[PDB]
DNA sequence: GAATTAAGCAATTCGTAATCATGGTCATAGCTCCCGCG
DNA sequence: CGCGGGAGCTATGACCATGATTACGAATTGC
């Protein structure tokens, strides 16, 4: 009525509000360059929006295609002519692209997925985007399990001292060749054996990139040659406690270096044929494209662990294996002194405050599935597929429901492992016990 | 028997040539992969039409 | 720059080029109205009732709207004060100078804004009055205030009692921002920052942010 | 001091009082002040530490303050809900006053007046005059209400003052413009506070000449020329328009208990104040009781947005700005609220309101006169009907003729009418007040004396048609009961949706029950489950259908499991069956299954598999509470019905406890609304998982059941679904029923809580009597602690096309064999209000043909196809081309509203149309008639595309053009449709709607 | 086998196998016509199963890059 | 034994060929006679091919 | 036979499907010797021989001169 | 001048629009033979 | 005798028109 408006209005005019419109804008510009909690955001601000204000300039995103080409351009396989002028140099990794945005998580490029990282290097990346807001995100690279901050695109400031500032935090670092040309010069490929001898790493790089420090949009120079050469066969090296890289190897006895397990499904390689492979001076690139195969992508991967064996299986970007899941595995994901007895386990957790606080924050089942490295949504597939019989939240007895679901060679490789995932489970379950109960 | 050793050296010949293609057939381009399918379709029609010769005669 | 005739005291009224689709009816409801409307000593003289209707509408993306002329001295132009004695003109460039530093200044006026078109809905009052030709202005109003809406971005209007059904007045969505009006008690017009949230929401529809320092007069 | 409150109301001004418009048991008003405060409740901390001190602070006790906030765990180690209890204090100013971590701030200052001071506003009271000051005569000043508002004496009856008015305007156009178009009639039905009800309608003697006027004169009609002249007494006055506005001023200024009218704010009252200000510049001018403010007549719009989709704007209603104490009543903006009809203007509320059944006495060449009393119609309608005939004038036969009334009388126990109407062969006719055989602006056209008495003679048809209107809907027993439950103004009772009305008795319970509800994080809202609606199992039912309906299930549901946001000990979720299985073992250990009920519930999210909710019984919540309120209510209101003998006494206490039925749904449906203050989705989550779990329970007790040596036996145990009770599980029931009954009942249909259960039975009592014998032992061996049944009907010929949608014959529990049975559609053609009434009589039609083909069953289901799709055939060619069907058969109903996700919604943009090129403006939540036009030269269209571009707005002037039809091939196609779903041969369904409509028609699959 | 650059010349050089094939199979389509002609009595079912087993392996040989996306 | 008697029917239907050709060579034009000359000297060249593939051994 | 339009057409087409099938034999005995099996052309040498004598006394009859 | 509302989901039908199956057509790459000039 | 120009044929991928499928909102109603 009179005393209570025409139309119900709500504070739409306030600092609050401004804010929140605010925070929208921001989120906008970064809407391919985010994780999908800022997408959420988003969309909860625009549909904040909408209904504040009976329209706004934005629209809710159901799908975003997670790219960083604006900040990029063209890559050009030919030699060119430089621009005169102070720049900075960068070389580019073989590993998966990630991006550490405002949203602050680890974005992967092309899939826009929200990636889990170790608490250092995501406690150094919080250092530095909490040095300096002006950052909009962190090129990051993912070869072999290895965080190398590749870039920091930043859109006031230069990019030359946070490198430095990153490298105090912990977080891995290249090498830089920050020379004034001041002249036109031809990038022939032996000038790039130079550049590339210059960075000196023995990591993969596999294009370059430099920074003008009048202009943004920094361009990407990568020379190779295509090539497709014959695959003897596909081996596995291993680069952690558990998890592989996968390698496949030339007839020659060149190794082909393979970024993911998704890029060997995407690629659909098998045994006894040609592969589209980039070619460097230093090394072996395998090019990134989509198959042609007729089989399908379980198919693949089928095809794949029956090669490089059964006990491999996909574990988000690596293969994990399958071994004896004692009180050692447990001692090395909680990251302590290694323990023989549960009494010995539980006083060294007692000893460790930030373990112990660590065991609180997360259950029984994700301490047990991270001690055991299996992915989280194949295990969820398999668990969701079995039965259990629980005594004193301890697994007696286990048997599995639907076997549609072992089909799947990672699903069907972590039910072999089951017996170990239900002694590493009990031992979690009698440690939460016995120090919290 | 010079027709049976003959398709046989066919067959054979083939192995080879599917073999091939199951080694290049990945990592193909779309044109030569559309030249490779006509191949294919023409193959295909003359063993249609050589079984339609063999099986009316 | 087209004009009309109409059979009471404006006489004709002096449109842009933009305002064409809505003039006929306005036509039509001002020679319903006018009769009944021009019998009062309106705030603005009735040959100033469709000033507003010069400007283009093209290049305006905000309306700034507020509900009626000023009681008494309005010069057909909303937010307008030659004497700049007016309490909503004042609180307008008291805001605009918290935003953007400009503290030293004669006046202000909405119209000499670049995309920004004042807006009385309500095209005339009775002198002394507020909203006492709603009744006349109704259907004007409403017609002229959703073409307006077809053209511009954002819809500022400068009333929270005065502008709550304004979502029901137009039809077709726009941003509307329903603001606290400058003589509301307990300084909610100072604690607005919506001329800030106007830039924004431009900025949201990829549209030029308005530069508010140009209404000011020195 | 005995009075009696009327209705309560703010001052307008900024110095806030709170006024009680009263009534003595002599018959004189009385008003009484308040100083009206803004109420908040602090904690003691921060009631101390106030700077400014309160203007009144009064201690409300230790009350437990609850944090009412849903947190899903993965494990059971759930933290505590955070009850603070502390000592809360009420503090008041007249300011508002920004306090920070003030809490139950979600109820208004008025229900805080009520419910503090312990003052019912449906309330007798004998005020203590040592409190009260008086301001003028008639107006006292209460500084305290807590003592004064302290002797509540039991009701007794007061001498209300009514102002029943319509108007009549004149128009060239299809509506009156204010600027240009005059008041023809202003018709008023007076009632005094003595009691004495006066019917007046003053006449406009600027539209008549001189000669007419001084021919009304000599007829009997009352010449004034100022309001000294004017007579309240005079049935029939001539006056100017400005003397005629200066008696609707003097009138609506009044202090009426009521103004009612029919679309009365939005044209009526807005016409005459617009009219009184042109015509000479005066104001209708509302006084405060202490005349300290005084403020002018300006109809002011209440838009509501929808709280669904884009939340766009739905309905909006006109009120008065008035601070009298007179509540200006829009009878319109009341049924359009509480009804669900076709049409909201005043002849479709009188057709469905004033229907009674009426025998032939006489029959003549042009009239037919019609007799009803108690045996023609039920006890009441024929009395209704004459209360309405006494000042009506045409009477609609059959609902498609309408005849103007010869001669009238009103019986002892019924009505005697004389009707134009052409001679009709059947011997009872349903006689109701609909559309009228005028055409109003021609009549303004050729107007003169005689058009202008048969107008007053509408008009004031239509102002007594608002008194009929208002005691036929019982609306003063129903503000009453708004203002006695819902805690609330008479006045605001009716203009509030669900939350409002919620928040009175929620506070009290909430001020009872010592316990506060906050809120700390940001609600929300996932999509849950509903109510499990069985499929039919049988498309025909030759069997007799037992009907099996829980009382007030969801209600039941949330009293049952204690199902409050603050009762909710946590919400166990899993996004595996080894942690679902473990927390199911120590959900079971943790929590007792008596004290505590765990209702497992669909997950709200993808990645989890198991979503418990766990309710502590132990305490009942405040949702329990609020539920036991409602159905308290609810419950006296049936028993009220129960008791009631007269039809319109009946149907008011029908509405009435539907209306606490529905309210009590929305005490679910609150805790489903993220908006609400209540809003806890673990509660109505597993409110639905309950009720479904309830309508399994009964399914799988009902569902294989026979019946044999007097012994029933279910299919499954008794057992309770969700733990162990004390009671027995043995399905093996004795009846008390005859050894020789050997029937079998199986479970055919559900939805929600109603169980269609089909008895291999064909009689009517032996159905009835066997079916209460299982509702008395389902109520009390299946069913255990507050769930009950009741047996409402056996469904013969019950006829399902689809889930929600079945048409059967009612034989209901106090009815028998003899009984006559009523013809129940629920969800069909008949009663859904986007099919036109050419397509529901066709489908009553051609259901009448299939119940005919499928009882004689002489011949198969392919010749009966056949010949019905022959029949069809013709009746849609003899339709698309003879025409003889009017628009009227074919207008389609529609509400206006904003809510669309398309801006460029095609509905939206056809009412846009319509009230740019029309005066007339639909409003939003307006029902609008359109139709299907086309061009008259378009032939038989066979594929149907841009149907939405054809559609018309009709209203009441619109004439179909010559060069315009009616787009048949539209309601053709639909009305085939449903016939297509009716027959079987669907091959030849196929061929039929692709000869005719070009397309595949879409068959349901059961 | 070895290594590879630019393989559209050895998708060339296979199409050109396929030519040769493809002019083998019509070699022996058309004097298998010719032999039919002239009268002679035949026994073709080893011949049919041959054909079978050939049409299968081209089938299994096409199927790998039949359709794009 | 199908390379010789189909090698038999293709000299028979060829000595069909001769014989009418000689039956209608009394008058032959000289733009056919170029023609089916060129055609008995690409057929001839064949047949020289065909002569080297059976000398090669 | 008038104008020897239609035999001049009919022996110009028939003697392609004469040179297909010589292209055949050719094709098919490449085949055989590709194969690896052992044979003997003695009266395939007859056949050639005796066709090549009667194609030449063809070639001495059909000049136009 | 401001002042805060606002029940849930299930299921069916109907119109509209995006998506896809089927089919017709249209450039287009083979493709293969005829004609021709050195 | 040998290879280029040309022209009829023959599929063949690509593109577009038309109709059937399905998601998707709206309206409505059962609850
Ligand atoms: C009508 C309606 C119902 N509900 C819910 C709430 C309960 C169930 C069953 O209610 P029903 O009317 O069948 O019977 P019910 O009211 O439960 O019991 P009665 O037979 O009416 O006593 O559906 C609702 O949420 N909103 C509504 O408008
Ligand atoms: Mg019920």
């Amino acid at each position: 009525m009179h005393h209570h408006h025409h139309h119900g209005t709500g504070s739409m005019t306030s600092s609050a509000d401004l804010t929140n419109l605010k925070e929208l804008l921001s989120l906008y510009k970064s809407l391919r360059f985010s994780d999908s909690v800022a997408i959420e955001k988003y969309n909860s601000l625009v549909e904040w929006g909408t209904s504040t204000y009976w329209k706004i300039g934005v629209q809710k995103v159901t799908n975003v295609e997670t790219s960083i080409s604006d900040y990029y351009d063209e890559v050009k396989n030919k030699p060119f002519n430089i621009d005169p002028g102070y720049y900075i140099f960068l070389p580019v990794y073989f590993g998966s692209v990630f991006i550490y945005s405002k949203g602050k998580n680890m974005v992967e490029l092309g899939s826009g997925n929200s990636f889990q990282i170790p608490d250092e290097i995501r406690s150094a990346c919080n250092k530095v985007l909490d040095s300096d807001n002006g950052i909009d995100f962190l090129r990051f690279v993912l070869l072999n399990n290895r965080w190398i901050m590749e870039d920091a695109i930043s859109k006031y400031q230069s990019p030359v001292n946070i490198f430095k500032l990153a490298s105090e935090y912990g977080l891995n670092i290249p090498n830089y060749l920050e020379i004034e040309i001041e002249e036109d010069t031809l990038f022939d490929d032996e000038l790039y054996s130079i550049m590339e001898r210059s960075f000196d790493d023995t990591f993969p790089k596999i294009s370059i990139s430099y920074i003008k420090l009048g202009e943004l949009k920094r361009q990407v120079v990568d020379f190779f040659k295509f090539s497709f050469m014959y695959i003897e066969s596909i081996k596995v090296d291993r680069i952690g406690d558990n998890i592989f890289i996968p390698s496949v190897i030339t007839k020659s006895g060149k190794k082909i270096l393979v970024k993911d397990v998704d890029h060997l499904i995407r690629s659909k390689v098998r045994e006894h044929t040609f592969v589209k492979v980039k070619k460097k001076n230093t090394f072996s690139i395998l090019y990134d494209y989509d198959g042609n195969g007729t089989e399908t992508r379980g198919e693949v991967i089928k095809r794949i662990i029956d090669t490089i064996g059964r006990d491999y299986y996909v574990n988000g970007k690596y293969f994990s294996k399958v071994g004896i899941a004692g009180l050692k595995q447990l001692t090395n994901k909680l990251d302590i002194n290694e323990c023989a007895t549960v009494d010995e386990l539980v006083d060294e957790i007692n000893k460790s405050g930030t373990v112990k606080r660590k065991i609180k924050n997360q259950s029984v089942f994700d301490l047990s599935r991270e001690c055991l490295g299996y992915p989280e949504a194949d295990f969820i597939t398999l668990v969701n597929n079995m039965r259990f019989k629980i005594e004193n939240c301890k697994v007696v007895n286990f048997n599995i429901e639907n076997t549609n679901c072992l089909n799947n060679p990672s699903i069907e490789t972590i039910y072999g492992n089951f017996n170990q995932f239900v002694s590493i489970f009990n031992t979690v379950t009698d440690v939460k016990k016995r120090l919290f109960e | 028997s010079d027709l049976k050793v003959a398709t046989d050296n066919i067959v054979k010949d083939l192995k080879k040539i599917i073999t091939r293609i199951s080694a290049v057939s990945t990592v193909l381009e779309d044109v030569q992969a559309a030249g490779i399918s006509r191949q294919f379709t023409s193959m295909t029609k003359a063993i249609t039409t050589l079984s339609d010769l063999v099986t009316e005669g | 720059m087209n004009s009309v005739t109409i059979s009471h005291a404006p006489y004709t009224i002096t449109y842009h080029d933009d305002w064409e689709p809505v003039m006929s009816q306005l036509v039509e409801f001002y020679n319903e109205v006018a009769s009944w409307l021009l019998r009062d000593e309106t705030s603005p003289i009735p040959d100033k009732f469709f000033i507003q209707l010069k400007q283009p509408l093209r290049n305006k993306r905000v309306c700034v709207c507020g509900i009626d002329p000023y009681p008494k001295d309005g010069t057909g132009v909303p937010f307008e004060s030659p004497n700049f004695t007016k309490k909503s003109i004042k609180e307008i460039a008291s805001s605009i100078s918290r935003l953007t530093g400009v503290i030293d200044y004669k006046g202000y006026n909405l119209n000499i804004i670049d995309g920004v078109i004042p807006w009385n809905y309500y095209l005339s009052c009775k002198l002394g009055e507020t909203k006492s030709h709603a009744i006349y202005w109704d259907k004007i109003s409403k017609l002229l205030l959703q073409h307006i809406t077809k053209h511009v971005s954002v819809l500022y209007c400068l009333g929270k009692t005065d502008f709550s059904n304004i979502r029901a007045k137009l039809e077709s969505p726009v941003t509307t921002i329903v603001g606290y009006h400058p003589a509301a008690r307990d300084h909610q017009f100072e604690k607005d920052r919506s001329f800030e949230i106007i830039n924004v929401l431009l900025e949201l529809d990829n549209k030029t942010p308005i530069n508010w320092a140009q209404g000011f007069i020195y | 001091m005995d009075v009696r409150c009327i209705n309560w109301f703010e001052s307008h001004g900024e110095n806030r009082f709170l006024y009680l418009k009263s009534r003595c048991r002599n018959g004189e008003t009385v008003f009484i002040r308040f100083p009206h405060y803004f109420y908040y409740v602090v904690t003691d901390e921060i009631y101390q530490s106030l700077s400014p001190p309160p203007f009144n602070a009064r201690p409300m006790g230790k009350m437990r303050t609850i944090d009412i906030d849903e947190t899903i765990s993965y494990n059971l180690d759930i933290k505590d809900r955070k009850c603070s209890v502390a000592d809360m204090w009420l503090i008041e100013e007249p300011k508002k006053r920004s306090i920070q971590n003030a809490t139950m701030d979600e109820f208004f200052n008025i229900s805080w007046f009520y419910i503090s001071n312990g003052i019912s506003p449906d309330g007798c009271y004998s005020l203590d005059e040592q409190y009260l000051t008086k301001i003028n005569n008639g107006c006292y000043h209460c500084d305290d209400p807590r003592n004064c508002f302290a002797k509540e004496i039991p009701r007794f009856d007061i001498p209300r003052s009514y102002l029943f008015l319509d108007i009549e305007c004149h128009f060239d156009k299809k509506f009156p413009s204010v600027f240009i178009n005059p008041i023809s009639h202003t018709s008023y039905c007076y009632i005094d506070l003595s009691g004495k009800r006066l019917l007046f309608t003053l006449i406009n003697e600027e539209m008549l000449t001189e000669q007419e006027i001084q021919e009304a004169v000599d007829r009997g009609c009352l010449r004034i020329q100022s309001l000294m002249e004017m007579d309240y007494e005079r049935e029939l006055v001539l006056c100017s328009e400005i003397v005629l506005l200066r008696i609707a001023k003097q009138l609506l200024e009044l202090t009426f208990d009521y103004v009612v009218t029919f679309n009365g704010h939005n044209f009526d009252l807005r016409y005459i104040t617009n009219r009184l200000e042109l015509l000479t510049g005066e104001k209708i001018i509302f006084r405060s009781p202490d005349k300290k403010e005084a403020v002018h007549l300006c109809i002011y719009e209440r838009n509501q947005s929808s709280h669904k989709g884009v939340c766009g704007m739905a309905n909006t209603t006109f009120h008065v700005n008035n601070n009298n104490g007179t509540i200006f009543f829009d009878l319109y903006s009341f049924i359009q609220k509480s009804e669900k009809l076709d049409s909201y203007k005043l002849d479709s509320i009188s057709k469905n309101a004033f229907s009674c059944m009426g025998k032939v006495l006489n029959r003549g060449v042009r009239e037919m006169t019609f007799i009803g009393d108690d045996t023609t119609d039920a006890k009441g309608k024929a009395d209704t009907f004459a209360k309405v005939l006494t000042t009506g004038n045409y009477v609609t036969v059959d609902e498609d003729i309408i005849c103007k009334v010869i001669r009238k009388d009103i019986l002892e126990n019924g009505f005697k009418v004389v009707l134009s109407c052409p001679t009709l062969p059947n011997d009872i006719y349903k006689l109701s007040f609909g559309k009228d055989d005028i055409d109003l602006a021609q009549m303004y056209k050729d107007y003169n004396l005689n058009i202008a008495l048969d107008m007053a003679r509408y008009c004031i048809h239509d102002a007594c048609l608002c008194q009929y209107l208002w005691e036929y809907y019982g609306v003063e027993t129903k503000t009453d009961a708004g203002a006695a439950t819902y805690v609330l103004p008479q006045s605001m009772v009716f203009e509030y949706r669900a939350s409002t009305i919620i928040k009175g008795p929620l506070l009290k319970l909430l001020l009872e029950t010592k316990t506060i509800l906050v809120r700390s994080e940001t609600k929300q809202k996932f999509p849950y489950e509903g109510g499990k609606v069985f499929a039919p199992k049988q498309k025909m039912f030759s069997n007799n259908v037992l009907i099996f309906d829980y009382n007030s299930l969801y209600p039941n549901v949330c009293i049952f499991g204690n199902l409050s946001p603050e009762t909710l000990v946590g919400v166990v979720v899993s996004t595996n069956r080894l942690e679902e299985e473990i927390n199911n073992q120590l959900l079971l250990q943790k929590y007792p299954p008596p004290r505590y009920i765990t209702v497992h519930c669909e997950p709200r999210l993808p990645n989890l598999i198991s979503e418990i909710a766990i309710f502590d019984r132990s305490i009942e919540g405040t949702i329990p509470r609020l539920l036991r309120t409602f159905l308290a209510e609810r419950a006296r209101y049936k028993k009220m019905l129960k008791q009631a003998t007269s039809s319109t006494e009946k149907a008011i206490y029908d509405s009435m406890q539907y209306t606490y039925k529905i309210v009590a749904n929305s005490v679910y449906g609150l805790m489903g609304f993220r908006n609400s203050a209540l809003y806890s989705y673990a509660s109505a989550k597993s409110c639905t998982s309950i009720g479904r779990r309830m309508i399994l329970y009964l399914e799988s007790v009902l569902n294989g059941a026979e019946l044999s040596n007097g012994m029933l036996r279910f299919a499954n145990t008794l057992s309770n679904p969700f733990y162990m009770d004390d009671r027995d599980i043995n399905p093996i029931v004795k009846t008390s029923l005859p050894i020789d009954y050997r029937f079998r009942f199986r479970s055919v249909y559900g939805d929600t809580d109603s169980v269609f259960t089909e008895i291999d039975s064909q009689d009517v009592d032996k159905s009835i009597e066997i079916a209460k014998e299982l509702e008395r032992l389902i109520n009390s061996r299946v069913l255990f602690n507050n769930f009950k049944i009741e047996f409402e009907a056996v469904y013969k010929n019950l006829i399902m096309q689809s889930k929600k949608k079945y048409t059967t014959m009612k034989y209901s529990a106090s009815s028998n064999s003899k009984s006559v049975p009523e013809r129940i559609n629920k969800g069909t053609s008949e009663t859904r209000r986007d099919v036109s009434k050419f397509h529901k009589n066709m489908i009553k039609t051609y259901k009448t043909r299939l119940s005919e083909m499928l009882s004689e069953g002489r011949m198969n289901s392919n010749q009966v196809c056949i010949d019905i799709l022959r029949s069809l055939e013709t009746d849609l060619r003899s339709e698309f081309d003879s025409r003889s069907s009017p628009l009227e058969l074919f207008m389609l109903s529609r509400m206006h509203h904003s809510n669309y996700k398309s801006a460029d919604n095609p509905n939206m943009y056809l009412v846009t149309e319509y009230n740019k090129n029309n005066p007339e403006t639909i409003e939003l939540g307006e029902r609008y008639y359109f139709a299907y036009i086309c061009p008259a030269n378009v032939p038989w269209t066979k594929k149907l595309v841009n149907i939405k571009t054809y559609e018309t707005i009709i209203d009441r002037s619109f004439k179909l053009g010559s060069n315009q039809r009616i787009f048949y091939e539209v309601y053709f196609k639909r009305l085939t449709s449903e016939i297509v779903n009716l027959l079987d041969n669907k091959v030849l369904c196929i061929s039929f709607f692709q000869r005719m409509f070009g397309s595949r028609p879409t068959f349901y699959e059961a």
